[PDB]
């Protein structure tokens, strides 16, 4: 999963 | 030609470490020694200061948690702005910030610590070193490896510009388990030390083989936070329940 840091990662 | 590109690149990843981290080792410093029309931070060594500043140990401890969030948060920042790494597979991107964020979070604190104690609440605190030892097993036993380390660590007396490139380094790790492209990490790894080897020469140009010196800090951090997750595991098996922040447990659950 690791959403949080791929909604991090991805956050402009 | 080259070596103009290891002083962009150097300057670029500067540029990004002021945007990314509002709390600098230069500031730092300043409060730490003293030298700033800011009031002196409150200090903290023991409960009496703590209060005017669940059990004391674990309300410290979810205090680092905390914070640990919002750092993990400005690291990544950090990271997204190394050139190369956004296009990186996303999956070994979150594999590198896994196993290499605790790393950067106490290579950092270390500018905020001196033998004495550390910087918190972005520096209006100083929470002392023999408070923090004074903390019940296991929570007392977290930072005094640290202190052990930054000592020696500030002693080498880097600046911000320096610890820029040092951290864009220990990020893009090959050796990082699971990882699916290796070699494009090891040449965007390269080519950061290149321009760490030239950014310690010129800043640094009278230190005694600073660069062999800090690859061999890279090495400590990786025992520090061996044992820093052995203790995480300990708090785990035996502790109640600290409800962790989702992102911290997501990063815990594979170096466990
Ligand atoms: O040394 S640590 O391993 N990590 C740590 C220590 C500090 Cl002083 C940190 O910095 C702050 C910064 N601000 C804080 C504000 C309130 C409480 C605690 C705070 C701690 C961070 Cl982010 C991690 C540590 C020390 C003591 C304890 Cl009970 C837990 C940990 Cl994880
Ligand atoms: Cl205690």
């Amino acid at each position: 999963t690791s959403h949080k840091l791929v909604q991090l990662l991805t956050t402009t | 030609p080259e070596s103009a590109d290891l002083r962009a690149l150097a300057k670029h990843l500067y540029d990004s470490y002021i945007k990314s981290f509002p709390l600098t080792k230069a500031k730092a410093r300043a409060i730490l020694t003293g030298k700033t029309t800011d009031k002196s931070p409150f200090v903290i060594y023991d409960m009496n200061s703590l209060m005017m500043g669940k059990e004391v140990a674990i309300r410290i401890f979810q205090g680092c948690q905390f914070r640990s969030v919002e750092a993990v948060q400005e690291i990544t920042e950090y990271a997204k702005s190394i050139p190369g790494f956004v296009n990186l597979d996303l999956n070994d991107q979150v594999t590198l910030l896994k196993y290499g964020v605790h790393e950067i979070i106490y290579t950092m604190l270390a500018s905020l610590m001196n033998k004495d104690g550390v910087l918190i609440s972005e520096g209006q605190g100083f929470m002392t070193r023999e408070f923090l030892k004074s903390l019940r097993k296991p929570f007392g036993d977290f930072m005094e490896p640290k202190f052990e380390f930054a000592v020696k660590f500030n002693a080498l007396e880097l600046d911000d510009s320096d610890l820029a490139i040092f951290i864009a380094v220990i990020i893009l790790s090959g050796d990082r388990p699971g990882l699916l492209n290796v070699k494009p990490i090891e040449d965007i790894q390269d080519n950061l030390l290149q321009a760490l080897e030239l950014q310690l020469k010129l800043n640094h140009p009278e230190s005694s083989q600073l660069f062999a010196k800090l690859l061999q800090k890279m090495t400590d951090l990786r025992q520090i936070v061996t044992e820093h997750v052995q203790l995480l595991q300990v708090i785990k098996k035996t502790e109640t329940d600290m409800s962790l922040h989702p992102l911290l447990q997501e990063i815990y659950k594979d170096l466990y």
